């Protein structure tokens, strides 16, 4: 899901 | 499409604002397995994995400040960050190499010698990583050059599973042009500097391929699990 990455990017 | 001078300053600032230089830091050392080689020193591994998590957060902050990076699809921003993770982390730790003591310094000041970097998790990658640090040193690169090299490494259209690789190739072209004019303007007496810097990207990709093999063996060796952000980047 790349949950943390999604958070950092969005 | 910005002018070369503007692109260089943007990238230089993106790198400087996410990377403290060795001179700015308060170096400190630890006695943990400083003179004994071991398969994995768990206290060093715990410290190293925590600092790596922090460096990943700074790498994402750097990427978001690169012109056009946030215009790519979110899937491609993730594919690019995952693929360049080890390349940028390795370039960053190698930038803080002190040759006399053969040490590398992390972003909080922690300074580890070659045996301690080996024990912390580098293992079989140790000599290749230190060899790269030694090759980087005579280049006397500045923040603009290191930032542009990191940006060229990240914005690469040959990574597997990109949705829009031609768009990524187009975004990389101005970065390569900017590094070329900057390197020549900064040091006109050294006409072989630009190809020597480009060769470091190739050396770095070879080390990062070996790094992905080391993540596999470390996963079998660590007592617990990899930190969540490291797992997102490398698994
Ligand atoms: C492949 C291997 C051994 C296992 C997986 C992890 C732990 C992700 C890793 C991390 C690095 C690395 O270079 N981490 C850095 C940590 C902090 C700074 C800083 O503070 O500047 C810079 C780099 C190298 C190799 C590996």
């Amino acid at each position: 899901a790349h949950l943390i990455l999604h958070r950092l990017l969005a | 499409t910005p002018e070369v001078g503007e692109l260089i300053e943007k990238v230089r600032k993106a790198h400087q604002e996410t990377f403290p230089a060795l001179c700015q830091l308060g170096k400190y050392t630890t006695n943990n397995s400083s003179e004994q080689r071991v398969s994995l020193d768990i206290d060093l591994w715990d410290k190293f994995s925590e600092l790596s998590t922090k460096c990943i957060i700074k790498t994402v902050e750097f990427a978001k400040q690169l012109p056009g990076f946030t215009t790519l699809t979110i899937a491609d921003q993730i594919t690019l960050l995952k693929a360049a993770c080890l390349d940028i982390l390795i370039l960053r730790i190698c930038t803080r190499y002190t040759p006399e003591q053969d040490t590398m310094t992390f972003s909080d000041g922690l300074t580890l010698n070659r045996t301690q970097m080996h024990n912390a998790g580098f293992g079989p990658l140790t000599d290749l990583v230190f060899a790269f640090a030694n090759q980087l040193l005579p280049l006397e690169m500045d923040d603009a050059e290191t930032g542009l090299l990191s940006a060229i490494c990240l914005i690469c259209g040959d990574r597997q599973d990109l949705e829009q690789p031609d768009r990524v190739d187009m975004l990389q072209e101005p970065l390569l042009e900017a590094l070329k004019v900057y390197v020549r303007k900064r040091r006109p007496s050294r006409p072989h500097m630009f190809p020597k810097m480009l060769m470091k990207i190739t050396d770095l990709r070879s080390i990062s391929a070996k790094g992905a093999e080391r993540v596999i063996t470390l996963k079998m060796e660590i007592p617990g699990s990899m930190p969540p952000l490291i797992q997102e980047m490398l698994e």
